């Protein structure tokens, strides 16, 4: 029992009029070129609106890129990595995207060096 | 982490090495998704070789 009814939906299929028809029938029980035609018998009662209103809607997002250089052991360990065996596996010798995802990997972790060589006391 | 900071002009702040390839891969990332083909041998990206080298 209501006298009124409000729906909420993401967005509709375009296509498989029945699940339109469905909805609009059970909005109220009073009712028993394509594309255009079906949006404008759905005018009386449509209400929707894009993303475009985030424009300057309060929407404030902000990124900032920061380059950084490498320090002198970073500098020492990329030229070790990059001066080896492994060349020639960069060169697309053999399972060439094993190799390069173990290269990737390596100069990624290469970002620290306390990671790949850990710095350990020099006990006596 | 767009999520967590919805609104209230959120900062966000991305460290990247430079003079290496981690400015290749982070302006051009696609290459994973590119080699989507059988694993186990792609064998593919032989042009893409220019970033790993620079």
């Amino acid at each position: 029992q209501s006298q009124q009814r409000l729906l909420l939906i993401d967005s509709p299929l375009h296509n498989t009029f029945l699940e339109l028809w469905t909805m609009v029938h059970f909005l109220v029980p009073g009712i028993s070129k394509v594309v255009i035609r079906l949006h404008r018998v759905t005018q009386p009662f449509i209400l929707r609106r894009t993303k475009r209103d985030v424009e300057k809607q309060l929407t404030k997002k902000y990124e900032h890129v920061l380059k950084c250089r490498l320090s002198n052991r970073q500098k020492a360990l990329y030229e070790d990595v990059i001066l080896q065996p492994g060349t020639q596996e960069a060169l697309k010798s053999g399972h060439f995207v094993n190799v390069l995802s173990i290269l990737v990997r390596l100069q990624r972790i290469c970002n620290h060096p306390g990671l790949v060589e850990p710095r350990h006391p020099g006990s006596s | 982490c767009d999520r967590i900071g919805r609104c209230k002009d959120i900062h966000i702040y991305r460290l990247v090495s430079g003079n290496s390839i981690e400015e290749k891969l982070l302006k051009n990332g696609t290459k994973d998704l590119i080699r989507e083909v059988a694993a186990q041998g792609n064998d593919y990206s032989m042009a893409f070789l220019t970033q790993r080298t620079i």
